[PDB]
């Protein structure tokens, strides 16, 4: 029930390591954003200098925001579009950290990963249908925007239009295509709603990384949890601890049981807890393995 | 619901 029980014998990596080689830890729910797919090339919003709020000043927005918004897509599709060629990667190569939730899914520990991100870099990591929802969707498939069409498309052809600077139309209908992807004033997808419902009855551990839980629906994700499920943060900041002002994070108050915050590199943090874990070597040889075959494509 | 900042 809602009893705020202590789990962890301690507030810290170590004691999060423990926890998961107890008989108790047998569920792991993921909860990732843009933080985790930084060190593969793309940036996120909100770093300072990085991110994509201090690099849209040539698109002249009324505010940075207005390019991700459903509004300002339909009313004008192509800053949308010529956006996505400036960041579209060379190469999909998931990190560090896509590669230490494989290990979860590997090690029969990972009941869902929830991720904000539209990158596909989870899927490419070996993340399946039974382990994944994409809460803001995905670039890896694109639909004609007409009601009574609906063509879907898949990334090589996005890809194409994207490069080629011509705005994407559909070949049975001509209307707009639209990559997948849930922007701001959208519906997330049936399923995000019918996985939490499921998965947060029966969590044992909450792993929070890459996000600043700024979003909505989705940071509302970890007040979904048993009062006595631990959380981790592994991320470059504290994030998501309640506002002063205005169930979330409590690193650090006198009350503080259950939560811990990590703060760096989240390929470092992974790196970490797989080193207590004793699974270094397996996420060593793994990402070596897997990194080595894609630069071989 | 609706995807909001
Ligand atoms: N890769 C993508 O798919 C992608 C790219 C850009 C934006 N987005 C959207 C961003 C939006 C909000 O997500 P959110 O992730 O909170 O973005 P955000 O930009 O608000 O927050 C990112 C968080 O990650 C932190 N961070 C960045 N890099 C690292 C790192 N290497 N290691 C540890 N921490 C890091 C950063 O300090 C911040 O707290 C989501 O709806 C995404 O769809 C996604
Ligand atoms: C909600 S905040 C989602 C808005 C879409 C963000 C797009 C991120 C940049 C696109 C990078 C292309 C990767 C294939
Ligand atoms: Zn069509």
């Amino acid at each position: 029930g809602s009893q705020k029980e202590r789990l962890l014998d301690e507030l810290t990596l170590e004691g999060v390591a423990r926890y998961m080689q107890s008989e108790r830890c047998r569920r792991v729910i993921c909860l990732v954003g843009a933080g985790i797919s930084t060190s593969a090339g793309i940036p996120d919003f909100r770093s300072p200098s990085t991110g994509l709020y201090d690099n849209l000043e040539k698109y002249h927005l009324p505010y940075p925001e207005a390019i991700f918004e459903i509004s300002y897509f339909k009313k004008h599709p192509e800053p949308f579009f010529a956006l996505a060629k400036e960041l579209y990667p060379g190469q999909f190569k998931p990190t560090i950290c896509h590669y230490f939730m494989r290990l979860l899914k590997d090690k029969g520990l990972l009941l869902r990963c929830y991720t904000q991100n539209i990158d596909t870099l989870e899927r490419i990591a070996g993340l399946e249908q039974e382990d994944l929802v994409e809460a803001h969707g995905t670039f890896y498939t694109s639909h004609c925007v007409s009601a009574s069409c609906r063509h879907e498309y898949p990334l090589s052809w996005m890809k194409e239009k994207i490069f080629s600077e011509v705005t994407p139309k559909c070949e049975d209908c001509q209307s707009l295509v639209k990559p997948d992807i849930v922007f701001f004033g959208e519906s997330l997808p049936a399923r995000f709603f019918s996985c939490m419902q499921s998965d947060f009855l029966k969590v044992d551990l909450l792993l929070v990384m890459g996000t600043s839980l700024q979003v909505q629906p989705f940071a509302s994700l970890i007040s979904k949890a048993p009062l006595s499920t631990p959380r981790l943060l592994i991320n470059k900041e504290k994030a998501g601890q309640s506002d002063p002002f205005l169930g979330g994070m409590d690193f650090d108050s006198k009350k503080a049981y259950r939560d811990v915050a990590w703060l760096g590199e989240c390929d470092q943090g992974c790196l970490a807890l797989a080193e207590l874990l004793g699974w270094k070597k397996e996420l060593e040889d793994l990402v070596r393995r897997e990194h080595a075959s894609i630069d071989a494509q | 619901p609706k995807k909001t900042g």
